């Protein structure tokens, strides 16, 4: 999930946009 | 300040800041 993608790794703009509503 | 380990209230923040007026949702267990 969003922890195990921008958390333990590192982050980006991509996925952090799949979780706006 | 996205391209990095982003974790607990610093991840919120972020959110936050990307998604602006349409809002978003966090599931730490998902």
């Amino acid at each position: 999930g969003i922890v195990e993608q921008c958390c333990t790794s590192i982050c980006s703009l991509y996925q952090l946009e799949n979780y706006c509503n | 300040f996205v391209n990095q380990h982003l974790c607990g209230s610093h991840l919120v923040e972020a959110l936050y800041l990307v998604c602006g007026e349409r809002g978003f949702f966090y599931t730490p267990k998902a």
